[PDB]
C-alpha cells in the first residue's frame, strides 16, 4: 500500500526520464510483479544480447529488497541456471533508498565485472579465474544462443 | 624474507617466508602464531584472494607485503 | 530501539530549493515530521524510522547513526 505508492513513484520517473540501455515495467495490472530487459554492456561477453527478468515487489518495499531473476540464460559466475542473482544490495545490502533503476545498473555492472570469489555456480568461477578466455568465448557463445 | 599479516581490527603479526612457500605454508604458519585453522583463513593481497596451490612469488608478494587476513565462508 | 534513535538523531518540523525523502520520493513540505542523522542528511520521521527499527544505518550513504570521528 505505501509500497504501492512508492513503486508508482518509481515508474512516473522512468516516464519522465526513460533509462538509456533498460527497460522495465510492470506485468499486467499488478504492480508488485515486473518485467525488464538488460543489453549486455559492450566491454563483456555479453555484448549484443538482450537478457530478460522478472522482478517481485515484496508487500513491505522498499524496506526489503524486491526479487529478481533471469529469465535468459547466461553464463555468470553469480548467475545460476534458474536465474537466480548473488548480487549484495539484493539481500544485506539492500536499503530504503535504492531504486529498480539502480538494481538494474548493479545487474548490469555485475555482468561487466563478475564476483568469482562469492560465486553462485561454483565451475563457472573456476574457468574464469584459471582460463579468462575460455571463459569469455563460452560466454559469448551462450550469448549467441540464448540471448538474441 | 619478511612479510607482515594485517587483520580488520588493525591486528598485525609478522612472519619468516620463502617467495616460493606456498599459500597453504603461509596459512599454516598463521595457525602456529594465531591459532587460527587454514580452512577459516582468507589471504588477500592487493585485491586477489590468494589460492592456496599457488606460492607468494606468484603473486608477485615481495619483502615486508602486508597480506591481509580475513574469514573464509561457505559462499555464495 | 526508538530512543536509540532520538538520542542520536534531530527531529524536527520542517522550514522550507525542493528537498525530497529518498525512501517515499516524496517532496519534504513545511511542517511535516522530519529527522536529520549524524551524517547530515535528511528524511521524513515516518520514513526513516520505519528503517532505524531493523538497521542503525543510513540508508544513503550507509554510516552508522553512532558514529563519532
Ligand atoms: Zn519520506
Ligand atoms: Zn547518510
Amino acid at each position: 500500500s505505501m509500497a504501492l505508492k512508492r513503486i508508482h513513484k518509481e515508474l512516473n520517473d522512468l516516464a519522465r526520464d526513460p533509462p538509456a540501455q533498460s527497460s522495465a515495467g510492470p506485468v499486467g495490472d499488478d504492480m508488485f510483479h515486473w518485467q525488464a530487459t538488460i543489453m549486455g554492456p559492450n566491454d563483456s561477453p555479453y555484448q549484443g544480447g538482450v537478457f530478460f527478468l522478472t522482478i517481485h515487489f515484496p508487500t513491505d518495499y522498499p524496506f526489503k529488497p524486491p526479487k529478481v531473476a533471469f529469465t535468459t540464460r547466461i553464463y555468470h559466475p553469480n548467475i545460476n541456471s534458474n536465474g537466480s542473482i548473488k548480487l549484495d544490495i539484493l539481500r544485506s545490502q539492500w536499503s530504503p533508498a535504492l531504486t529498480i533503476s539502480k538494481v538494474l545498473l548493479s545487474i548490469s555492472s555485475l555482468l561487466s565485472d563478475p564476483n568469482p570469489d562469492d560465486p553462485l555456480v561454483p565451475e563457472i568461477a573456476r574457468i574464469y579465474k584459471t582460463d579468462r578466455e575460455k571463459y569469455n568465448r563460452i560466454a559469448r557463445e551462450w550469448t549467441q544462443k540464448y540471448a538474441m | 624474507m619478511q612479510i607482515f599479516v594485517k587483520t580488520l581490527t588493525g591486528k598485525t603479526i609478522t612472519l619468516e617466508v620463502e617467495p616460493s612457500d606456498t599459500i597453504e605454508n603461509v596459512k599454516a604458519k598463521i595457525q602456529d602464531k594465531e591459532g587460527i585453522p587454514p580452512d577459516q583463513q582468507r589471504l588477500i593481497f592487493a585485491g586477489k584472494q590468494l589460492e592456496d596451490g599457488r606460492t607468494l612469488s606468484d603473486y608477485n608478494i615481495q619483502k615486508e607485503s602486508t597480506l591481509h587476513l580475513v574469514l573464509r565462508l561457505r559462499g555464495g | 530501539v526508538q530512543n536509540t534513535i532520538e538520542r542520536f538523531t534531530f527531529p524536527h518540523k520542517y522550514k522550507k530549493t525542493d528537498e525530497k525523502c529518498t525512501i517515499c520520493l516524496s517532496m519534504l513540505e513545511d511542517g511535516e515530521d522530519v529527522r536529520r542523522l549524524p551524517c547530515m542528511h535528511l528524511f521524513h520521521q515516518l520514513c526513516v524510522d520505519q528503517w532505524l527499527a531493523m538497521s542503525k544505518k543510513c540508508p544513503i550513504c550507509r554510516v552508522d547513526i553512532e558514529t563519532q570521528l
